[PDB]
């Protein structure tokens, strides 16, 4: 449930 | 005058602003659900999506990328706050008009409107920025000064709250020491525009401190899904 690690990451 | 590698860097890394805006109005322009009563659903989808350009600038930024992500996470924990006021102060300086302010989307707003339709603290909040805005201006802060400031705001956290130590440490002293060395050669009869630039940032952080407060009180739920990064952001701990 993190969208900040998510973006992050992509 | 010359000017300092890492400032030259920081506007390559600039994104332009009619694609930044372009992007921001397709999303806020798509057919829209039913929970919070206009306008602060779509504003606060603006904010979001604002945030969204910075942290994306941020993975082009020289030595952010590096890191590993736990430390991205926590230095973006740190400043969102203060670069999405940034960035919108820095927004009003360039529009140059006491009555109203520039949003992102290139929507005006009387200042009138917010006087009657603002609660007290978000009134108190935007009144408070213009004043920021007028000092700047008067202080000819400039497109280099900007990106700068954006930078040390970013790398703004204690390193000590950090895992690695090092790079951020680094990071900070070059920015710190650019941001002076332009401020001298570029504006040499202003005499301590570098140490006021600085001053700045501390009203920068006072406003953000105010920013989250105004949120903080609107008692926003969690997402099913997460959907609204700044929620995260907001609700995020130490
Ligand atoms: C977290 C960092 C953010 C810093 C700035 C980010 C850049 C974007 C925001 C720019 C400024 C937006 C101002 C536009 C206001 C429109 C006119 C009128 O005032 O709208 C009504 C009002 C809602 O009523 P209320 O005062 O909440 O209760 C009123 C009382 N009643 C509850 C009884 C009904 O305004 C809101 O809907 C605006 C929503 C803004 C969404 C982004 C929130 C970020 C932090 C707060 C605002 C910071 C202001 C800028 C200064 C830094």
């Amino acid at each position: 449930p993190s969208l900040l690690k998510k973006l992050l990451l992509a | 005058p010359n000017v300092p590698e890492l400032i030259l860097q920081l506007l390559q890394l600039e994104p332009e602003e009619d694609q930044v805006r372009a992007r921001i109005v397709g999303c806020l322009q798509e057919p829209a659900k039913s929970d919070q009563p206009a306008p602060f659903s779509l504003l606060c989808r603006m904010a979001d999506q604002t945030f969204i350009s910075i942290v994306d600038w941020a993975r082009r930024c020289m030595v952010f990328k590096e890191l590993e992500v736990a430390d991205q996470m926590t230095l973006l924990q740190n400043s969102w706050s203060e670069l999405l006021v940034l960035d919108h102060i820095y927004r009003q300086v360039q529009y140059g008009k006491e009555d109203s302010i520039l949003l992102v989307t290139g929507q005006e707003v009387e200042l009138s409107t917010v006087a009657v339709q603002a609660g007290s603290l978000l009134h108190s909040l935007v009144l408070r920025a213009q004043e920021l805005v007028l000092q700047l201006h008067a202080l000819q802060l400039d497109r280099q000064e900007f990106v700068c400031l954006k930078f040390l705001i970013l790398f703004s956290l204690d390193v000590k709250f950090l895992n690695n130590h090092s790079l951020v440490k680094d990071a900070q002293e070059k920015a710190n020491a650019a941001l002076l060395d332009y401020t001298l050669s570029h504006y040499p009869h202003s005499g301590d525009k570098f140490q006021q630039l600085l001053l700045s940032l501390v009203e920068v952080r006072a406003l953000s401190m105010q920013a989250k407060e105004y949120l903080y009180h609107k008692h926003l739920g969690n997402e099913m899904p997460r959907n609204n990064l700044l929620i995260e952001m907001l609700q995020a701990k130490q």
